[PDB]
RNA sequence: UCAUAGGAUAUGAGAAGGCAGACCCGGGGAACUGAAACAUCUAAGUACCCGGAGGAAGAGAAAGCAAAUGCGAUUCCCUGAGUAGCGGCGAGCGAAACGGGAUCAGCCCAAACCAAGAGGCUUGCCUCUUGGGGUUGUAGGACACUC
RNA sequence: GUGGAUCCUGAGUACGGCGGAACACGUGAAAUUCCGUCGGAAUCCGGGAGGACCAUCUCCCAAGGCUAAAUACUCCCUAGU
RNA sequence: AAGCAGAAGAUGCGGAGCCGCAGCGAAAGCGAGUCUGAAUAGGGCGCAUGAGUACGUGGUCGUAGACCCGAAACCAGGUGA
RNA sequence: GUGGGUAGGGGUGAAAUGCCAAUCGAACCUGGAGAUAGCUGGUUCUCUCCGAAAUAGCUUUAGGGCUAGCCUCAAGGUAAG
RNA sequence: UAUCCUUGGGAGUCAGACUGCGAGUGAUAAGAUCCGUAGUCGAAAGGGAAACAGCCCAGACCGCCAGCUAAGGUCCCAAAGU
RNA sequence: AGGCCCAGGCGACUGUUUAGCAAAAACACAGGUCUCUGCGAAGCCGUAAGGCGAAGUAUAGGGGCUGACGCCUGCCCGGUG
RNA sequence: GGGAUACUACCCUGGCUGUAUUGACCUUCUAACCCGCCGCCCUUAUCGGGCGGGGAGACAGUGUCAGGUGGGCAGUUUGACUGGGGCGGUCGCCUCCUAAAAGGUAACGGAGGCGCCCAAAGGUUCCCUCAGAAUGGUUGGAAAUCAUUCGCAGAGUGUAAAGGCACAAGGGAGCUUGACUGCGAGACCUACAAGUCGAGCAGGGACGAAAGUCGGGCUUAGUGAUCCGGUGGUUCCGCAUGGA
């Protein structure tokens, strides 16, 4: 609240929507598979652990 | 007295031009050559 | 009790990179032929919240 | 004076009323306040009033949750998340499911059909009390073949 | 356990209109639950839901009941802090 | 975390969850690039100039009556001829 | 005189805004309720360092509030001043 | 000469007044009002102008029975030149 | 145990009223007029049962206005009802 | 005269009768609903309630929905500046002076304007030049229209004032739509929101041979937030899927 002034939330306008279906990859990159060793197998699961 | 004039195209419908137009000096249909930027080239304008 | 966002600048304002705020224009709802195509093409691109706005907002959108 | 109302007699550890200003359900139900006024909204289904029982009450075994080599009654706690949403899109209001824990109980009817007795008869169209007759969704039970 | 000719599987009920209530949801794209008035089906080749609605697909069988524990709370009483 | 053991404790278990390490666009999506745009042009946005999380003190803010006293007044329930 | 009735979004009133338990332009008591109060009053031990403003803009705004200016503290940039 | 910028934490301030000078309005009236500019008070005690916030001189870390001085003053009250 | 007289407003009069500032020219009043109501009257209280009106019946009730008595009570239905 | 339509069975050129449904005017009754009507009984009861008679009667009342009326009643609103308030005036934007030779700078200080207009009063290319006065000339002049001379700007510049403009920004002619799209290095101003200029780049133009100009008016006014809703396009999402 501004002394009454309109305050700028107000003064702006709106912007897009959001969706329910949003996949949000889980991001890697290749600087962390250094740590793996030579001729591994990697999976999802081993990711985890 | 002036009203707006919202412009239309033969060549392709989607236009979108504003301008303003004397219903005493105009009062027929005026017409205008311009550029249409989804036809990427210059079209006639009609208006509505 | 957990501290209620503010939805309303929730539903404006957008969190980017290094903590500043971006958000829309004003001026761009229903007065388009009277406005010159200068100024309107300026206005279609957004801004950023200002450093005193900012020192009064950053409170009320504390959880993104 | 068909017969009922009503009336009379007897039998009833029957009810009422209180209560812990607590807790739970319902019925009824505000304004101040906030919005820097105010009517939508908020306060809040709060206080208060009424009715009812319990030591817990409600809820409870899917016309569910969900979208997968799927889970399988409710309830409650953490998380989801101040997210999705709602809102003079203002002020504010505001979830649920998936996951993890406490706990873990699943059952009984009505209908079909049979048996008698229960009468009206318009000979089963209905009696009413038992037992079989049974509680079921990639259907089950009556129905003919099984301890 | 098998078979499945035939019978049953909760009617003024679901649901709809109108006017309200509760669902976080203020009628809005408004599902869903309930109230009052009026209307008003289906019967297993049958119905209901999957947030308007329609087709496919998935799940489920309402309009009948009962059900302990995890739960809430202290006028009390015991022993303590 | 809830919870389970444990002197109302510490501590042990408990990875569900939470926040970062990647942003860009309303989004589909793309990715150290993304969006806008016809554009390999320009511009915007963190680029490249790699630290956050958990807890404690302190300062401040929000929601609670929130720094202390103060109304006239409103509504609900009762009490009085 | 005695015994009765009329109850406050009311009753009464040969009518004044009178009276309704010394109180009446809406009686009294409790609860919501620590109502709210941009207003007035108050705010409790010491020293050291630094040290303001009473302006502009906008405001159902004028004795109020927000931002900017002015102050303090900390970290950087360092020599721009 | 050393104070300037950026960021962050935390404020209070939105009633100002007077005296100069430059303007308005006023009757070139006001200890009037409203501006620009400078100072003081505000938030600054000490000396002077009798007493006095804004005038003049000058800034209080304390102590001394030290000196020199600014405004102002030196017959006395009352310090200093009848 | 009466001062009196002469005039003039105002109000016919006796009456009533701001307990606790105002007894008055204020209110009431008899009279007048307008208007509603055919009796489960109208009007009023109450949601409603119940009532009051009224164990009454247009010579009776309710409401509005004016206020003994004497003389009178003109014009305008454009507007509102 | 155009198809004179003379032995499918046309729609009816639109007419009516008999059949099954719907609204008002009608009269009735049981039969609903009602009776502060009467007789009996419950019952020594003016309550109600059983029978009977009667009267009304599908009306009423009552329930739901809808419209009108409705200070009888309830919650509220009724701005601010103000040389005390009220009353008067004003509230936004543009121009000058006040303004103290940068910018800024108040008052219920002093003067005006604006809530438009212009398909050309734009853009390019090309070419000119005013107002006034003197003298002649008729209708004709105080000025209508010509001719000469003087004539820095007195005239115009769409419109208020200010600035600037005759190398046109003033006037005239041709062509045309740049009064384009995507932008934008930077720069002013500013609390924020805003507002303003801008070279140059890309695509496609217009004018001109070209250089080059053009993202409206000669510059400054001619105008409003957000929410919500309408319209057009969408390579966006759309609650199991596919659509909506």
């Amino acid at each position: 609240f501004e002394g009454g002034q309109m305050p700028l939330f107000q003064r702006l306008p709106k912007r897009g929507f959001t969706n329910i279906n949003r996949k949000e990859y889980a991001v890697v990159n290749l600087d962390k598979l250094n740590g793996f060793a030579e001729g591994t197998e990697v999976t999802p699961e081993l990711l985890l652990e | 007295m002036r009203v707006n004039i919202t412009l239309a195209c033969t060549e392709c419908g989607e236009r979108n031009y504003i301008s303003k137009k004397n219903k005493r000096n105009n009062p027929d249909r005026v017409e205008f050559k311009k550029y249409c930027p989804r036809d990427k080239k210059s079209t006639l304008h009609r208006e509505t | 009790p957990k501290m209620k966002t503010h939805r309303g600048s929730a539903k404006r304002f957008k969190k980017t990179g290094s903590g500043k705020l971006k958000r829309s224009h004003a001026y761009t709802s229903h007065l388009f032929a009277n406005k010159s195509q200068k100024q309107k093409r300026k206005l279609r691109k957004s801004s950023v919240v200002s450093a005193g706005d900012f020192k009064r907002i950053k409170q009320m959108l504390a959880n993104i």
